[PDB]
Order: C-alpha cells, then structure tokens, then sequence
C-alpha cells in the first residue's frame, strides 16, 4: 500500500553527481593510463558489473586506488563515467569503439546493447 | 506521487 | 547530442538498496531513541538537507555515529530511511503524523507536501 | 534510450 514518488531515483542521482563534480565524500581514485578520476565506490558498484565484484573483495573494498587495464581508453572511461552519473551516454562515431570496449570491461550491459545496436545500424 |  | 537510458537511475537506486540490505559498504549509524540503522552517507545526503548538511560539516563528515533529536520516532525514521532507498512511502494513518514531524526534521520537502496534503483531505 |  506504498505511495511512489516518479521524480526521485532521477534526484538522487543529481545530487550524487553535485556531490561528485564538488568532490564530496569520494573514496576512490581510479586510474586509466595516468589519468585520474575520483568517485564514490557505490555509485561505481551501483553500474558496473567489474566495480561490483572489486569493492565486494574483502581486500580490494579497503583500496583507495584502483588501477585499470592499460587498453582502457582514458575517454571511453571518462564518457562511461558522467553516465553513471547522469544516465546520458555520450555516444559518438569518433568514441564508440572505445565507449564499448570500455563497457565491456566494465560489465555495464545497457551500455553494451545500444553500442552494439548503433554499430550494427552503420554497417 | 503515485499508486505503483 | 546524448542519448537517455530512462531505467539508469531506478537501477542504481535498487543497487543501492541491495548494498544496504547486505551492509556493504555502510559508512555511517544513525541512532534514534537506542535504534540504530546502518546507512551511506552519499545517499542520506542526496535526499535529506538535514544529512547534505550534517556531512558537508568539516567535523561531522569524519563521524561514523549520528545521533537524532530524542524526539525523533524511530518508526517514522525507518520508513523515511526506505524512502529514500526506494522512492516508495509507506504512509499510513497511523504513522503519518510521525512521518511528517521526520521529514519535517529531516528536509525531505517532497514528503512534508505529500504528508501535509494527505492530512488536509481526512479533515 | 531515449533523445532526452
Ligand atoms: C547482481 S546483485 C548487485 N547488488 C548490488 C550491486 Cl551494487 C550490483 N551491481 C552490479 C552488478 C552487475 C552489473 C551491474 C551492477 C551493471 C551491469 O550491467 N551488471 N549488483
Ligand atoms: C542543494 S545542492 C545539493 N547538492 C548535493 C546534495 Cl547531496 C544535496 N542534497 C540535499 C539538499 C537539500 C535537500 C535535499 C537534498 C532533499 C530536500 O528536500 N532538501 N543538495
Ligand atoms: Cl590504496
Ligand atoms: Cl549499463
Ligand atoms: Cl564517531
Ligand atoms: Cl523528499
């Protein structure tokens, strides 16, 4: 016998992202060839198959540095990133291939599905 | 709000 | 030029959601009268002004233990916490005097209209 | 998705 209100999933994720873009309470640094991009380890866990299984590792929950496979695009992780923040991809011709490489990696399905659909379409 |  | 996943931020917060129920990666406690509710701060934040308030505090972000008004119901502060972790209230005529002294204490805005209308239609 |  709940009531739901439609608007919040979408107005804690905006505020997540305000906290984000101020740098409020993130505890992990993940970095991809060099370049460095702080977050909250449950909003990573939260969209990401691979954040999940590192941050519920018994040692690896306790890291504050996260290093990624040197074939991760530091581009494709960032534009994957502001996704997992904002709901809103990014998708170029010029980063696709590199979006979902990076989303495969990641384990991020959604993301995925519609690189693999917009790539399918150009063909 | 609404009935879910 | 973005493209919109509309389920983005629904699925994150029922990931969030099953953080909680599991504990992991639980940062803070928040007690009310001897009840205790193990909580992420990042999300207490993104939905009470109280809390954006209470960890943006240069002392109290350092705080793992959070102790409410003794006024505070813990009842009504256990629907508020899955509120918040759902976007679902259960809001019902026997609690919804508790609710709305919470979410007045709380800052949840959206809440205190729901309450304050729901009251207006029984008088 | 969606053209938001
Ligand atoms: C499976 S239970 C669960 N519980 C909590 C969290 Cl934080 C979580 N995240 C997660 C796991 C797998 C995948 C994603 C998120 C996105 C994706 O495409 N695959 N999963
Ligand atoms: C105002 S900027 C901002 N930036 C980040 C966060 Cl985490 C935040 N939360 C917050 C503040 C005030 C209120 C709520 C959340 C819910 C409500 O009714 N009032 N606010
Ligand atoms: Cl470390
Ligand atoms: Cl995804
Ligand atoms: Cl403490
Ligand atoms: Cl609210």
């Amino acid at each position: 016998s709940c009531i739901q209100f439609t608007r919040h999933a979408s107005d804690v994720l905006l505020n997540l992202n305000r906290l984000r873009s101020r740098d409020i309470l993130t505890d992990v640094v993940i970095v991809v060839s060099r370049e460095q991009f702080r977050a909250h380890k449950t909003v990573l866990m939260a969209c990401s198959g691979l954040f999940y299984s590192i941050f519920t590792d018994q040692l690896k929950c306790n890291l504050s540095v996260i290093n990624l496979d040197p074939e991760i695009n530091p581009e494709g992780f960032c534009i994957l990133l502001d996704f997992m923040y904002t709901s809103r991809l990014n998708l170029r011709e010029g980063n696709i291939m590199a979006v979902m490489a990076t989303a495969m990696y990641l384990q991020m399905e959604h993301v995925v599905d519609t690189c693999r659909k917009f790539i399918k379409a150009s063909e | 709000w609404v009935i879910p």
